[PDB]
Formats: C-alpha cells, sequence, structure tokens
C-alpha cells in the first residue's frame, strides 16, 4: 500500500499531448498518434 | 503528473463501446475529442489501494461500421478491450480480425474480451462457444454495459497486468450512470456458473 504508492512519471522533456493525451518523446514536436503540434 | 494508459476500445459497430465507457461519470464530463483521427478520449480515474490509476479509453465515431481504423487510433495503446455483442454471433466471428489489428500495431500489450449485452435474455453466443481468448492469453468477462454489470472486471485485470500487482484492488467503485435495465442476479450467477464450467472444460 502506502509504502508502494505508484511512482508518478519520471518525464524530462517529454510531454503529454494536450489533445489526445498520449506521452511524446522529448525529440518530436507532433504528436505520433493525433499529429497535431505541441500544445 | 499521474499514473495513467491508453486503452483502445474496439469491436463491430453496434456492440455497445460507447455506452460502455459512457457510464463512467467523470469519465463523459471529462472527455476530449480528437478531431484529427475522430475519437473521444475519455479519462478514467480508478482508486487503487495503491494509488489513482487513469485510463484513457479511445471510443471511435462509428468509423468501425465501414472499414478498419487508422493507425494513429493504435499507436502508443498500452492495453486494449475487444468488445461484441452476445446477441449477434457475426460480432464474436469478427473478434479475431480486431485481435489481428490490434497486435500488428502494438504487439502483445495485454487485451480483456468483453461479450456485452448480457442483461437481454436471447442469449446467442453462450459461454461454451467464447474460447478466442483462451487460446490467445487473454481474459473475458461478461458484461452489461447498460445495467454497469462487471463493469470494473476489465480495468482490474488490466492494472494488475500493466502494474504487474495480483493483489491491486480498487478501495471503491467509480461513480456509474444509474442502471438503465435490471441484470437479473440468478442470469448473472448462472452465466457466472457456465463459464467457469467451460474454463474447466
Ligand atoms: N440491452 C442492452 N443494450 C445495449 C447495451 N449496450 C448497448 N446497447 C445498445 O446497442 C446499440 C449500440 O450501442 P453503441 O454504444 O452505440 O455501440 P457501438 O457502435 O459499439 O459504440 C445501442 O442501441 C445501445 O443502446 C447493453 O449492455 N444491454
Ligand atoms: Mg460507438
Ligand atoms: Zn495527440
Amino acid at each position: 500500500g502506502s509504502r508502494f504508492a505508484l511512482v508518478t512519471p519520471k518525464k524530462e522533456g517529454h510531454w503529454d499531448c494536450s489533445i489526445c493525451l498520449v506521452r511524446n518523446e522529448p525529440t518530436v514536436s507532433r504528436c505520433i498518434a493525433c499529429q497535431n503540434t505541441k500544445s | 503528473p499521474q499514473v495513467q494508459f491508453k486503452l483502445v476500445l474496439v469491436g463491430d459497430g453496434g456492440t455497445g463501446k460507447t455506452t460502455f465507457v459512457k457510464r463512467h461519470l467523470t469519465g463523459e464530463s471529462e472527455k476530449k475529442y480528437v478531431a484529427t483521427l475522430g475519437v473521444e478520449v475519455h479519462p478514467l480515474v480508478f482508486h487503487t489501494n495503491r494509488g489513482p490509476i487513469k485510463f484513457n479509453v479511445w471510443d471511435t465515431a462509428g468509423q468501425e461500421k465501414f472499414g478498419g481504423l487508422r493507425d494513429g487510433y493504435y499507436i502508443q495503446a498500452q492495453c486494449a478491450i475487444i468488445m461484441f455483442d452476445v446477441t449477434s454471433r457475426v460480432t464474436y466471428k469478427n473478434v479475431p480480425n480486431w485481435h489481428r489489428d490490434l497486435v500488428r500495431v502494438c504487439e502483445n500489450i495485454p487485451i480483456v474480451l468483453c461479450g456485452n449485452k448480457v442483461d437481454i435474455k436471447d442469449r446467442k453466443v453462450k459461454a461454451k462457444s467464447i474460447v478466442f481468448h483462451r487460446k490467445k492469453n487473454l481474459q473475458y468477462y461478461d458484461i452489461s454495459a447498460k445495467s454497469n454489470y462487471n463493469f470494473e472486471k476489465p480495468f482490474l485485470w488490466l492494472a494488475r497486468k500493466l502494474i504487474g500487482d495480483p493483489n491491486l484492488e480498487f478501495v471503491a467503485m467509480p461513480a456509474l450512470a444509474p442502471p438503465e435495465v435490471v441484470m437479473d442476479p440468478a442470469l448473472a450467477a448462472q452465466y457466472e456458473h457456465d463459464l467457469e464450467v467451460a474454463q474447466t472444460t
């Protein structure tokens, strides 16, 4: 339980697409799923 | 900064995918429309004994009725639900096509097979006929979207697989839309029994 609280995603430069919520790598500026530009 | 998974919800049109995802009230109020792909992403929070988990469930806008879905719909999926309608054999017959299209893009992600609409007395696809999951390392559940029957079970199984914790539990059910039909408790027990004796055979 508390001793094993799920670890938060540690994401440096990775971004969550604001349109479809897919996680993208720091290098790309366009979401690999919905193809919208980072926002 | 929260734990979340992309879950793709696939199956023949008319099997109840939209009705099913919509039971989760907060996932409906906070849903997000993806205009490029024609998708509504429902963020479904479940509260486990180790903290909250969010399933971002991708619901189609009906395009599955006229052809296959585009790659982008499947991209970066981390789990899946394949649904069919137990009152329509053809929707069960097409399950292998959906599974194939899934693993082509996503490979060996955990998948749950769901037979929907078991509230309807005149059931066509019965436990004895449901065997595709046994062949492919998939879990199966009967479900009735309109009565919330077994709503949490696909998500609990997926959560245990994704986290790697067979003792993961939901500390409470999510807030769900009130049932529109009653699921007969005896029919439910009968069906649960039918699935057990078929796992043995
Ligand atoms: N009796 C019963 N009807 C359902 C259930 N789920 C969906 N239906 C109906 O099946 C029809 C198709 O529903 P829908 O969610 O749009 O299917 P989808 O095309 O796969 O998204 C609709 O008329 C639903 O009301 C269920 O669990 N029980
Ligand atoms: Mg639909
Ligand atoms: Zn996106």
